[PDB]
DNA sequence: ATATATATATATATATATATATATATATATATATATATATATATATATATATATATATAT
DNA sequence: ATATATATATATATATATATATATATATATATATATATATATATATATATATATATATAT
């Protein structure tokens, strides 16, 4: 019932907004406010990259441990198979692994990542973007979606 | 942009010489001081009354007498704690008012640095990406000055929530997966934590 | 929570001795190196 | 005419030497933190003088 | 009874001295960075030996 009431109040909100929009009274984000508003958007994204960089090290060390253990003579074939499977299951369950797995699940649901990239492209085109950030940051943010795929 | 490059080394030369946090990270005795200060302010947010702060500090320093590799007070730990509080007030790490001491924003940044260093719960989390997705959606719908764009956005969103209402009236609503809620909530905490520092 | 307090100074002792970033911030020549490195990687993202 | 062996020319790989650059180790100069000493500042001990309120005697 | 002068007692302020703590300045020890020197590694110069494909002469 809480979700029901939430949905009801929200549909009332968007119904009011639709009544306004059909009359043509919609309002834009105040141009100056859009500057810091877009800059906040950029500030959020910066974290994702700097922790995928940490995911890199996590997986590197997991793989190196797997190798150094494979030298172990006493490891039966089953033992090495079990070590690979367990070292990857556990690795995927650390916060690094959770971030990586969620991003991977976005890939299956690709349309959302594509929509995010499209919206980003539309965002940085607006004149406000020029004031908000230097061209370097516009270049980075637009291709953040691809950059996650690369990393 | 190269002008910023030339001017920037002035900024970093100044900070390395002047700003409190960087000087603290530089000093030989940085880790002990940072750990003690974090311990003090961690367990209370109102600003410690000075007597309580110095007593707790003299208690903490006693634990680190086992850490013989850095200064150990041989005879009077309370004097040592008082001296260290004086010193850290001198370095603008802690400013005290009304007898209640507080951790300067410089020390806040300093501690926020070393916290993010070690193998940790990283600043980001899984829900961060969905957060930015929703935020980009909202901001794009806002900046869009074309009214028909807002009309279509409202129509699609109302259709989404109308489908969800049809489901909810049938009772099929779904909760956030309990494990996913953990880092989802940790994300929300991480977001707001910045407000305090600024 | 006090156990975390006792164990924590080990974490910061190790990092101040071991982790790259903190060691860099510590060294005397840190600002020049940091400015130059920022300049390099700033203008391109592909490596 | 085809197949096998020798001489030729070309291409390549290799050997040795020279110079250049990198890396490792030692010594040096320098900056940082600590500690020592002096002086100064804060508090408290001890006692005196001063200041205030009161009562008592005197003058109207 | 009012109003002024004196003595009394109580309270507070002040003065000087002792001790304790803080702060400032100087000296010393230690850590960090740089530089010097040695040796080793990488490349390239010079030339030689070897390897491969070809062509020519001989045998079937």
């Amino acid at each position: 019932a809480n979700r029901v009431a939430t949905l009801r109040r929200r549909i009332s909100e968007l119904e009011r907004e639709l009544q306004e929009a059909e009359a043509g009274h919609i309002e834009v984000l105040e141009t100056h406010q859009a500057v810091e508003h877009i800059r906040d958007v950029y500030n959020l994204a910066s974290s994702l990259r700097a922790d995928f960089r940490r995911v890199e090290d996590s997986w590197r060390e997991a793989d190196r441990a797997l190798r150094q253990s494979i030298i172990g003579e006493q490891y039966h074939r089953g033992d090495i198979v079990e070590r690979l499977l367990n070292d990857q299951d556990a690795l995927l369950n650390t916060p690094e692994g959770r971030v990586f797995d969620s991003f991977q699940q976005q890939l299956r649901q690709s349309s959302e990542l594509k929509a995010m990239s499209e919206r980003l492209r539309v965002i940085l085109s607006h004149p406000s973007a020029s004031d908000a950030l230097n061209r370097l940051q516009r270049h980075d943010l637009r291709w953040l979606v691809k950059r996650l795929v690369d990393e | 942009m190269e002008e910023n490059t030339r001017q920037r080394t002035e900024n970093y030369i100044s900070a390395k010489n002047q700003h409190p946090a960087w000087i603290l990270l530089a000093t030989r005795r940085a880790p002990l001081v940072l750990s003690a200060l974090k311990t003090l302010f961690e367990k209370s947010h109102d600003g410690i009354p000075l007597e309580e702060a110095i007593q707790s500090l003299s208690s903490i320093l006693i634990e680190h007498v086992s850490q013989e590799q850095y200064d150990i007070n041989q005879d009077n730990p309370f004097l040592q704690a008082s001296r260290e509080l004086r010193e850290w007030i001198k370095r603008r790490l802690i400013v005290e008012r009304d007898g209640r001491i507080f951790a300067t924003d410089a020390l806040e940044v300093a501690i926020t640095f070393v916290e993010s260093l070690d193998n940790r719960f990283m600043t980001s989390t899984a829900s961060r990406l969905s957060t930015v997705q929703r935020e980009i959606e909202n901001l794009e719908t806002r900046l869009n000055p074309n009214p028909a764009n807002r009309v279509a956005t409202l129509r699609r969103r109302i259709s989404e929530l109308e489908r969800e209402l049809q489901e909810a009236e049938a009772g099929h609503i779904e909760v956030l997966e309990t494990h996913q809620a953990v880092e989802h909530i940790r994300d929300v905490y991480n977001l707001a934590s910045s407000l305090r520092a600024d």
